[PDB]
């Protein structure tokens, strides 16, 4: 009656679908992730499509020796 | 159980059928066990109940029929 996978892998993966199809497609949805992961991304980049920069998230202490400011200094507060 | 004499002409149910023999198409019984599909024609067989004419009267200024042969009180 019910097919084994080794025996028949396309026999059982029309079974599973048919008659028990909750587990089944968990398993086609949690599957969809992995490939998700591993085909939109260069496709996307592929058209051009750029993943964003880092938003901000601590202060840009900029790097390099300080610039030698002159100006605003404590004279000017008069 | 069933008539003596010869037994009733295709009382005998045929061969039960696999999985792989009923032929329903896997995106519609699929469709169907997800979508609870027969339980929408239920919800919305209530809807057009809900736009029909209620069948209540008002007791005691509306009264159901009776007829000549009613029995009440003597
Ligand atoms: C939005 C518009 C709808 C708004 C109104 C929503 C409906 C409100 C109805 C009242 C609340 C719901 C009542 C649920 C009744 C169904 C139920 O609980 O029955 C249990 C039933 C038993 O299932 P089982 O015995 O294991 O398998 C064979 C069944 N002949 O189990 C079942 O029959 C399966 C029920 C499936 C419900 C799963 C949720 C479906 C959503 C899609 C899931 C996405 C994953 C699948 C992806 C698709 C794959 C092709």
């Amino acid at each position: 009656t019910t097919p084994r996978f080794w025996s028949t892998p396309l026999k059982y993966c029309r079974w599973a679908a048919r008659e028990r199809p909750a587990l089944f497609f968990s398993v086609v949805i949690g599957a969809l992730g992995p490939v998700t992961l591993a085909t939109v991304p260069p496709l996307r980049r592929l058209i051009g499509d750029v993943d964003a920069a880092p938003i901000p998230l601590t202060y840009p202490i900029p790097p390099g020796p300080r610039k030698q400011l002159k100006g605003y200094d404590d004279d000017t507060e008069d | 159980a069933t008539p003596a004499g010869p037994p009733p002409k295709n009382f005998r149910l045929p061969p039960p059928k696999n999985w792989d023999e009923e032929s329903e198409s896997t995106i519609d019984k699929v469709g169907k066990y997800f979508l609870m599909t027969e339980m929408l024609r239920g919800m919305y067989v209530l809807l057009e109940q809900f736009f029909r004419p209620p069948y209540t009267i008002y007791y005691p200024f509306e009264k159901g029929p009776i007829s000549p042969r009613f029995r009440g009180e003597h």
